[PDB]
């Protein structure tokens, strides 16, 4: 009740009661920020609860021993834990945490540790380290958290206080428990209660940028925070799609149990796969019925295009026939102590047989119910556990089987028995047609992919100048520059002038690790390599993209699992456990580097690449005798990667949590950050199976039945691998689902194909499917929401954190997670709304003045927030399908502009200028009253802007960009075909667009985006804020251009369009007439069925479409010359920046004019895109086919385009298609009404909009 | 390949410093520390050279790296007083290009003369 007095009009202001104005908004703003926790907690302890939410909680929580006995100290003196449980036993546990701290100087009971511990530490003292590492460590695990967590629990409230939500569709309120009824709420503020006791305080901790500090009860545990995230998530969760009560009791009954365990991340990653196990992996025993998919995986085998035949009954012989699953998860449920919980789910998975939407949803509810923390550790814990791995090869090839080397690498014997022949014969023949190809000896392609290893988080630059310091090299320091030390940029920069002969030593220098976390898995560790080895590492990475092209084409979404998991097909989840500790030198890279020296060998015979020279060695490969013959740049480049590989890696590591701990060893690893790490990996993954189903399935079985099988079963037709993740398509024959226990025979040798030359397939036989973590069940997709927590955010280094304008942002991102997946859209985006208003206001402390920032609403309306009731409007009036920019901003304006204009003659604000679109009412007065501009144009406004500022020296920075330049160039015959085009274009093309897209802006350009990361503090923060300031005073006129050249144009909506699938099938988890909105958008209009890498890809004009300067600037400024004007020569100009080969750039530059594009192509015209949230609906069927010109009421002479600049018709299609969308229900299909000006006069506005950038 | 490397640059410099004094053609680099606790060094590689070397490798940054050095107590069976000492480097490692190609060293030793110092090296003259 206290929260209703605070927001008597503000919480039906946005549950569809009371218009929405903007100064409600803001006074709940004001409300919110001034605020405290223990007004939180009061809040939380104003509220009773309805005896369905209470458990009783274990006083074993909270007392703990001490971490004295955790950790010890390495002989080469690094601290280490000890391991209790396994040798997974290795995290932070929840004890000890009172006695190592120094309350806070102007608060009471808070604080932070006492320093002397760390003098000490840095002394040397080993409890000091100890105590320093368990500080610290505590410290990163309550650091992964966005926000402060009492503000999303308040968001949950000022929402959920609103009560019932009326529906539009259904017309009925939902029927979702209230307040009352949440075992995280109750249950997380009795912990708080207990916690902190009879204290003053209550809070257990804050957070804060400078970090966290603790509350002095001596109750207190250290793994705290990630239980009560779990709490908040959970509470989330439910009130925001509708869980039902009993598996979120049983989900927090996990945490709880987590948090009284030995270690938390410990007992969560061992705990992760209850809720699939017994719910998703034992699910339809006996059905009887329900509705399937019927899909069509299509002739071309590499198209990823689907016909969806339509919905398909379902019969009793599509039972279960999968293999049993009560020992192995009786077993994991007896070993923790969990019997109950897993005896629950296996009762009521049983109790289902319907493939319905409740039986889907059921299984949703399942799986949001595990929780959803970070597992953090120490990073010298990582590389000392899975960088310390070796293969089990227990068949290696036999040292007879090798011929007399060639330089370092021996040949094998094609007359071996062993297995790897096949795999040398694939990656021979692979290289050979590739070096065959001349679109290799392109130098444009060559500056492309050096180009190309500017990217992916470069490092270890400090290592690469010390090693090249080593060498005796001269140096340029370039003094005075910002950011540029951290940088990969520089490393290229300082290797611009070297030979390859005094460079080939410099590749043997160690690597920096980056860190990540993630979603209930360990914490990934990716590494770069420096500029010399990346670069040296090229026909691998060749001849991987030529496998994954060309050769074995298997992938790189959605309905190849809904074509997988469809009843008929079978699918089997094939991953690996570890690959990278499995790629060595003992059985791949050897062959891999013999075969790909011997398949150019052919074709290469004196040919140079770029950088390296030719060279010669010898061989005892014609043993009789010993000779030497020369070696081209290939063999060369492949020669130098022949003992990086065969050497093995040295790593430095470096943490921030334990005091000075500075190491470096060899690991045997190939490195997850590469250019040559995902495509070579499904090349392997590819070729493995190729050679299994060749030969080695009849060599080792007996029966006709499987070999019968496996006949029909090719990697071309049943096989797709993305690193990790690998996926059987089992056909479905005449009589049905192929018998099981063939495929039970199958896979147990395919375990021992794992076992036998060093790797380990973790084969998941289920009667469902996953690829790239998504589920399918019965063709319907899963939404998992484990994986898109809505608290956590991945910190794995304690560098300070970035300012409150992108916080903002990730909101953002939440709320679009949230729409991706099926979540109850009544109650999402209202607290969606709680969400947005909660973090508005900000109370800088700039000097003289308190200032206040303030967003209106309507940047996040700009940004696509559903409005909810608007100028006295219907509640809940259209949908979050909105694309979020001035396209939607368009759409709902223009979906009730006349009960806008009836709004606006009430409280009279009245003009006698009859305008165009709203006629005798005005708009300036009341938009900027209501601030609608001002918050409209505080959304274009850039956040987080850092900038150099500083006024470098300029002639240091132009010798950077003639060493940057100079990388740039291998050839000058691109600067003569580049220079050539800027004499065209200085001729021509110059002038009327103001911005051409150049090359040689592409050292500016790197320079701008390297000089993005100097995280300077006060001054150009000062500038952004008195740009807002300046932004909010300022009174403005009329909207953007581009939203008043759309306001002439009208529409007409009638005849709801046919359905596209039928309803009765469950197409989503999650989506139902119950969330009405999405599902019915989605039964409409109907899912994309496509891929969509190979959609966009065919938008994308240029054929390789690939520069390391955004190509989509270059098709759309292509487009730009098109339509305004511009003789060819001009149009050859600017493709000769890119500067191809000027005779075919001057070939596709006369195509490109009397060619008629797609509709797509003309968005990036008038810079238009299509949003996220349309992809999992098929669009262009509506664009094509349903939005149209020339109305049913017929021709209007209005409604007419000229016959030149026929490009409008692209942007009349996308514009009407937004209106049809946006608003709730179906997809009606929607025409023209009439425009006010004419297409002559409304494209020439776009003219003169187009006459600047 | 390996076994040259062991035996024959130290017939050169026999045929180079069979006359010399070890007075002007030893010495002697490694790990520094200042101060008695329970003046102190320890010794990592022995190089001989002629003076015309040692002269030129006397003023070179030996004093650069960073090593973590543990410091024990017990007695070598060996005649002067020497504790096993431990010793991890927190740096990089010393380049072979450093010493010369004129001179030779001892390729792998062991090294000898409480709690950890962390201090740095410097060059021992002769």
């Amino acid at each position: 009740s206290m929260i209703l007095t605070q927001f008597g009009p503000f919480i039906e202001s946005i549950s569809g009661i009371t218009d929405q104005s903007n100064d409600v908004f803001e006074n709940a703003a004001k409300a919110f920020s001034m605020f405290t926790r223990s007004d939180v907690y009061k809040a939380l302890d104003e509220i009773p609860f309805s005896e369905d939410a209470m458990l009783p909680i274990p006083p074993t929580i909270y007392t703990k021993p001490s971490h004295d006995s955790y950790y010890y100290i390495d002989a080469l003196n690094r601290v280490r834990r000890k391991t209790y449980q396994g040798p997974d036993d290795v995290y932070v546990p929840n004890c000890s945490i009172v006695e190592l701290l120094e309350p806070h100087e102007t608060l009471t009971s808070y604080g932070r540790l006492s320093e002397a511990i760390e003098n000490r530490a840095k002394d040397g003292d080993s409890q000091a380290r100890i105590a320093t590492t368990y500080g610290r460590i505590a410290e990163s695990q309550a650091r992964q958290i966005k926000a402060p967590l009492e503000k999303f629990v308040l968001a949950l409230l000022v929402a959920e206080a609103g009560g019932s939500l009326y529906d539009p569709v259904l017309q009925k309120y939902d029927e979702i428990p209230g307040l009352s009824h949440n075992c995280p709420l109750w249950c997380f503020r009795e912990i708080c209660r207990h916690i902190s006791g009879p204290l003053p305080d209550r809070a257990p901790y804050l957070y804060l940028s400078a970090g966290v500090f603790w509350l002095m009860s001596p109750r207190m545990t250290s793994a705290i925070p990630p239980l009560l995230s779990d709490l908040v998530n959970l509470a989330i969760l439910q009130q925001t799609a509708g869980l039902d009560p009993s598996l979120v009791r049983l989900g927090v009954q996990i945490c709880l149990h987590a948090a009284a365990s030995s270690s938390y991340a410990w007992f969560i990653l061992k705990t992760k796969s209850i809720f699939p196990q017994n719910t998703l992996h034992s699910m339809y025993e006996s059905l009887e019925g329900g509705y399937c998919p019927n899909l069509e995986w299509l002739e071309p085998r590499s198209d990823y295009k689907f016909m969806y035949m339509g919905a398909m009954p379902l019969s009793t012989k599509y039972a279960r026939s999968a293999p049993s699953n009560d020992k192995k998860a009786r077993e994991l449920g007896e070993k923790y102590g969990l019997s109950s919980v897993v005896s629950e789910l296996r009762r009521r998975t049983k109790t289902y047989s319907k493939h319905d939407f409740t039986s889907v949803r059921y299984i949703r509810d399942a799986m949001a119910c595990t929780s959803g923390i970070f597992l953090v550790r120490t990073p010298t814990e990582t590389v000392l556990q899975e960088y310390t791995q070796s293969p089990e090869i227990k068949v290696p090839i036999p040292q007879k089987d090798w011929t007399g080397p060639i330089g370092e690498i021996r040949i094998l014997k094609d007359t071996t028995s062993s297995i790897a022949r096949y795999l040398y014969r694939t990656w021979y023949l692979a290289a050979a047609r590739m070096a065959a190809q001349p679109r290799t000896w392109d130098p444009l392609f060559q500056a492309i992919m050096r180009s190309q290893y500017v990217t992916a988080r470069g490092g270890s630059g400090a290592t690469l100048r010390e090693s090249l310091y080593a060498i005796n090299v001269s140096l340029p320091d370039f003094k005075g520059l910002p950011v540029k030390a951290a940088t990969k940029i520089f490393q290229a920069a300082q290797l611009a002038n070297l030979p390859f002969s005094h460079t080939s030593v410099a590749i043997l220098a160690d690597t920096s690790m980056g860190l990540r976390n993630q979603v209930q898995r360990r914490p990934r560790s990716i590494m770069p390599l420096n500029v010399p080895q990346q670069q040296v590492s090229a026909p691998h990475t060749l001849t991987a993209d030529y496998i994954n092209y060309h050769m074995n084409l298997s992938t790189t979404v959605i309905p190849l699992g809904v074509y997988a998991s469809s009843p008929p097909n079978q699918s089997i989840n094939i991953d690996i456990s570890a690959c990278d500790a499995s790629i060595t030198w003992d059985f791949f890279l050897s062959v891999i580097m013999a075969a790909i020296h011997e398949g150019v060998a052919s074709s290469s015979i004196g040919k140079p690449f770029m950088g390296v020279p030719a060279s010669i060695v010898n061989d005892e490969s014609v043993v009789g005798v010993r000779a030497a013959r020369p070696i081209s740049g290939m063999q060369n480049m492949i020669q130098h990667l022949s003992k990086l590989y065969k050497r093995g890696f040295s790593y430095r590591v470096n943490d921030s949590f334990s005091p000075g701990n500075d190491f470096t060893h060899m690991t045997t690893t190939f490195p997850s950050g590469s250019t040559a790490t995902s495509t070579e990996h499904t090349a392997n993954n590819s070729t493995m199976m190729e050679t299994f189903l060749t030969v080695w399935g009849p060599e080792h079985t007996d029966d006709p039945d499987v070999l019968r099988l496996m006949k029909s079963l090719t990697i071309q037709r049943n096989y797709v691998c993305q690193g990790d993740d690998g996926l059987m398509i089992i056909d479905g024959n005449t009589a049905g689902k192929v018998n099981s226990e063939t495929i039970q025979k199958m896979l147990e040798l395919i375990s021992k194909y794992g076992e036998e030359f060093g790797w380990k397939y973790d084969i998941a036989y289920d009667g469902t499917a996953e690829y790239l973590k998504l589920y399918f069940i019965f063709g319907c997709r899963i939404p998992n929401l484990s994986r898109h927590p809505i608290v956590g955010k991945e910190r794995a280094n304690s560098s300070a954190e970035e300012p409150w304008p992108a916080i903002l942002d990730q909101i953002m991102g939440i709320f679009f997670n949230g729409v991706h997946d099926g979540l109850q859209w009544q109650r999402w985006i209202r607290y969606s709304w709680a969400l947005c208003c909660a973090f508005s206001r900000q109370r800088t402390m700039t000097g003289e003045s308190v200032g206040y920032l303030q967003y209106p609403m309507w940047s996040f309306v700009y940004w696509g927030l559903p409005l909810v009731k608007v100028f006295g409007s219907d509640p809940w009036i259209f949908s979050w399908y909105m694309p979020t920019g001035d396209l939607g901003m368009y759409s709902w304006i223009s979906l009730i502009r006349p009960l806008m204009t009836r709004w606006m003659v009430a409280n009279g604000y009245v003009t006698d200028k009859c305008s165009p679109v709203f006629g005798n009412a005005d708009y300036r007065k009341c938009f900027n009253e209501l601030k609608l501009y001002q918050g409209y144009y505080m959304a274009q406004l850039p956040r987080n802007p850092k900038k150099s500022g500083r006024a470098a020296p300029r002639e240091v920075r132009e010798q950077f960009t003639q060493a940057l330049s100079d990388y740039l160039m291998q050839n000058p015959e691109l600067k003569s075909r580049v220079l050539r085009g800027r004499s065209e274009w200085e001729k021509y093309g110059a002038g009327i667009i103001h911005n051409p897209p150049s090359l040689f802006d592409v050292p500016h350009k790197w320079y701008q985006g390297a000089q993005e990361a100097a995280t300077a503090t006060r001054e150009e923060l000062a500038e952004m804020d008195e740009t807002l300031m300046r932004a909010r005073k300022h009174s403005y006129s009329s909207f953007s251009k581009l939203l008043e050249a759309y306001l002439l144009v009208k529409w007409r909506m009638c005849e709801a369009r046919e359905p596209s699938v039928d309803l009765r099938l469950p197409l989503c988890a999650g989506i139902d007439p119950l969330n009405s909105d999405p599902f019915l958008k989605m039964v409409s209009v109907g899912p994309m069925l496509q891929s969509t890498r190979k959609y966009f890809a065919q938008t994308l004009f240029m054929a390789k479409t690939v520069s390391g300067l955004d190509v989509n600037a270059i098709d759309s400024a292509l487009l730009r010359l098109r339509t305004l004007g511009a003789d060819k020569k001009a149009l050859t100009a600017q493709l000769l920046m890119v500067g191809l080969q000027e005779s075919e750039a001057d070939a596709l530059a006369g195509k490109i004019m009397l060619q008629d594009v797609n509709t797509v192509q003309l968005a990036r015209v008038v810079n238009l895109a299509v949003p996220d949230t349309w992809m999992s609906l098929d669009f262009d069927t509506m664009f094509k086919h349903h939005v149209k010109l020339l109305p049913k009421d017929g021709r209007h002479l209005n409604t007419d385009i000229p016959p030149r600049m026929g490009w409008l018709r692209a942007i009349l299609r996308f514009l009407g298609a937004g209106m049809a969308m946006t608003a709730t229900g179906v997809a009606v299909d929607i025409y023209l009404e009439d425009i006010h000006g004419g297409g002559r006069s409304l494209g020439q506005r776009f003219m003169t909009w187009m006459r600047q950038e | 390949s390996l076994l040259r490397l062991l035996i024959c640059p130290w017939l050169h410099m026999e045929k180079l410093i069979g006359e010399a004094d070890p007075a002007s053609t030893s010495a002697e680099i490694g790990w520094h520390v200042p101060r008695e606790q329970l003046d102190g060094f320890i010794p990592y590689v022995s190089i001989r050279a002629p003076r015309l070397v040692i002269e030129e490798l006397m003023e070179k940054n030996w004093g650069q790296y960073h090593a973590q050095v543990i410091v024990t107590d017990q007695l070598v069976v060996g005649e002067p007083r020497r504790v096993s000492a431990k010793a991890v480097i927190k740096g990089n490692h010393l380049p072979v290009k450093l010493i010369s190609r004129f001179a030779c060293f001892t390729l792998t030793s062991k090294y000898e003369m409480g709690a950890a110092y962390n201090a740095r090296l410097a060059f021992r003259s002769d």
